[PDB]
DNA sequence: GTTTTTTTCTGTCTCGTGCCTGGTGTCTTGG
DNA sequence: CCAAGACACCAGGCACGAGACAGAAAAAAAC
DNA sequence: ATCAGAATCCCGGTGCCGAGGCCGCTCAATTGGTCGTAGACAGCTCTAGCACCGCTTAAACGCACGTACGCGCTGTCCCCCGCGTTTTAACCGCCAAGG
């Protein structure tokens, strides 16, 4: 059929997700991970939803910035495939060790 | 337990696409999980400490706002 | 004009700001011209950024400003972007950054 | 616990007078305004304690606005502030 | 002649405690004075934010404790909290 | 002096004065400066203890600031604390990427 | 002017940085970024001294301007 | 006779990681700072200690930015620096837009 | 795939009021 | 030499509703 | 390997200079005494955080499969290292005049 040797799929979904507004990580598993990390320093803590939404917002923004500088590291690497030490170099330069 | 593995590969894909990343390697996902985890560790530690002095067993949005302002990763939107 | 806001011809409450300075533990005493001055600066900043907000919202035939509009208007500015460098907006996202190595040529 | 909503409405009608707004847009705006107010005020308090001046007049506010915002914004803001000082001082 | 400040003699004594056979340069003593300045300033700013996010204007030692374990990283912070708490006990137990 | 009455080494009342003139609150409690002074005391104890070890390394008697920067850059939590901190006559880590060492 | 920066100076900057092998356009690029750095620094420093109403920039104001850019430097009374 | 390249550079790296003395010497640096300072208000006097402060902060600043740029190039499967490497590092830190 | 162009049903917003609380007029005095 | 306060006078400021009104999508429907 | 020889390390040496002791002041910590409300605390009330489940469905997972950027290799060509040859930055006392 119309199998399409690639190129339009990835960039088209980039166009869609940059036309987009809202989140990408869906709610419940992120919330449960938050509560598992939360169950480590003081037990049995309760939460309002807006805090969790802010956490999700800033989390996705943090990772978006990581991906942007990682992308520019890859472009300077004359590649399009990412690597882990790209992210390690990015966090090395960001001073967030 | 294991909600660290609740992070899905297509979510990482979606974040890469809004992040503008085209090509995805396979050795990326658990590294991503670890960085996200350490991030949220420092965040929720500080927020819970702000709530420790608050003498209220419930953490508010305002608390997390103030704590992330303390990190300098400061986010608007919810007041604080 | 009874009210100092009408005596300034502005839109912000000045005695609000003076009480904020007093209930700030900022200085010990606060003069008369500083709160007016700062409120005028605030009012200029609001009008200035809301200009870019108005044009950015008008870019999409929508009467209402959305947060994406605000982030676009900030990042399309230079002074405001270097202002808001450590700053993130809720429901923001980022700019269209399509690299030239990516389009099908 | 007051927000700055109708202030925003009046600024908006003074600039783009046929323009609506969402709720959370107003929320981000007031977040913005509070951040800016806090940064300037704390920098003015630094001016006092770095300069041993037991109060703060408008001159401190002018130099602090210089210290925060870059050039064009700074000069237009100084202009607007001095014009407000002028019209309030005249009456 | 205006009287200026230093913290040199205090930390000087502390250095003499922890290392009796040790000298020091003057510039480094100024560096440590600036160090105390910086740490004190960050703590005090967190104390003012403690006040305004608690709508209170009294400062007790509890706020200082929560400020220190907000700013400093964990293990160092808990040791310092231990030192301060034992000092609180030794002082306030007597006059 | 309250410092001796706390059995410590930093002057309480100077700090109590500086808390007043800093516009830090409206009122100031009793023993909060004692707690803060002890915090300062243990901090500088730890820092200069590592600095003393740094002088033990080079077999130097007077502390040079290079010792200070090195002892900051060795320990983990201290270096994460003073990440945005630099010092005149500081220098950096004696560090070589071995991928740039010859073969 | 800006050309008072010698080539072996930026080379020594690579050496204390620990950098081995050097290209060409590095030099002028270095002078440019150094220029913009000093531009922002000395601009707000002279802003401090403008508020000081005095005709010499203090070392204190230099230190506080470095704090204002989040570039806190000890050593010289800050 | 002739030595083989790369060696003397690393040997003086080991030498220049030792003395924290100022690399750029005084007079030309002072002239450059004065010339940039000329165009804000005319002919301001200067404290020499402040000049040393500027010198220290500038040199440490540039050394650290070189370190990140060098690690960028090491990631870039190369040894020699490029100006694009400085652009990449600055783009990660966020000086320029 | 993109995007445009109809209803629709529809969520928020602006008008509309009453309650109230901070904002205002001014002397003394002092820093 | 006018702010701090201290007291005396006050119309706005915001919470709550209402009805309307800009608006997201359903779904043809071209390029 | 392996020797010759640059490059660096490292040991008395002395010198000089500032770190540190030291010492006589005086001004803020102290000591003590007197109002006062901020807050530690008791207690009231209603919201909202939590847990749970049934139903819907769109979203993830596994695999089938080609395939095409990542990469190791190659040749190549060029242009920085470096060592040599001056060279001007910059900090400084004669020697003319010259009057």
């Amino acid at each position: 059929p119309h199998r399409y040797r690639p190129g339009t799929v990835a960039l088209r979904e980039i166009r869609r997700y940059q036309k987009s507004t809202e989140l990408l990580i869906r709610k419940l598993p992120f919330q449960r991970l938050v509560r598992e990390i939360a169950q480590d320093f003081k037990t049995d803590l309760r939460f309002q939803s807006a805090a969790i939404g802010a956490l999700q917002e800033a989390s996705e923004a943090y990772l978006v910035g990581l991906f942007e500088d990682t992308n520019l590291c890859a472009i300077h690497a004359k590649r399009v495939t990412i690597m882990p030490k790209d992210i390690q170099l990015a966090r090395r330069i960001r001073g967030e060790r | 337990r294991d909600n660290i593995q609740g992070i899905t590969k297509p979510a990482i894909r979606r974040l890469a696409r809004r992040g503008g990343v085209k090509r995805i390697s396979g050795l990326i996902y658990e590294e991503t999980r670890g960085v996200l985890k350490v991030f949220l560790e420092n965040v929720i530690r500080d927020a819970v400490t702000y709530t420790e002095h608050a003498k209220r067993k419930t953490v508010t949005a305002m608390d997390v706002v103030y704590a992330l302002k303390r990190q300098g990763r400061t986010l608007y939107g919810f007041g604080g | 004009a009874k009210t100092r806001s009408s005596r300034a011809g502005l839109q912000f409450p000045v005695g609000r700001v003076h009480r904020l300075l007093r209930k700030g533990n900022y200085s010990e005493r606060v003069g008369a011209g500083a709160p007016v001055y700062l409120a005028a600066v605030l009012e200029y900043l609001t009008a200035e950024i809301l200009e870019l907000a108005g044009n950015a919202a008008r870019d999409n035939k929508k009467t209402r400003i959305i947060p994406r509009h605000l982030q676009l208007a900030i990042r399309n500015d230079e002074e405001l972007n270097k202002l808001l460098g450590r700053v993130t907006i809720a429901q923001g996202g980022v700019l269209p950054n399509i690299q030239a190595v990516l389009l099908p040529k | 616990k007051e927000s700055y909503s109708i202030y925003v409405y009046k600024v908006l009608k003074q600039v783009h007078p046929d323009t609506g707004i969402s709720s959370k847009a107003m929320g981000i705006m007031n977040s913005f305004v509070n951040d800016i107010f806090e940064r300037i005020a704390g920098e003015a308090s630094r001016l006092a304690h770095y300069n041993k001046r037991s109060t703060i007049t408008s001159r401190e506010i002018q130099t602090a606005v210089r210290l925060l915002l870059p050039g064009e914004l700074a000069k237009h803001a100084v202009s607007e502030g001095t014009k407000a000082v002028t019209k309030y001082t005249s009456a």
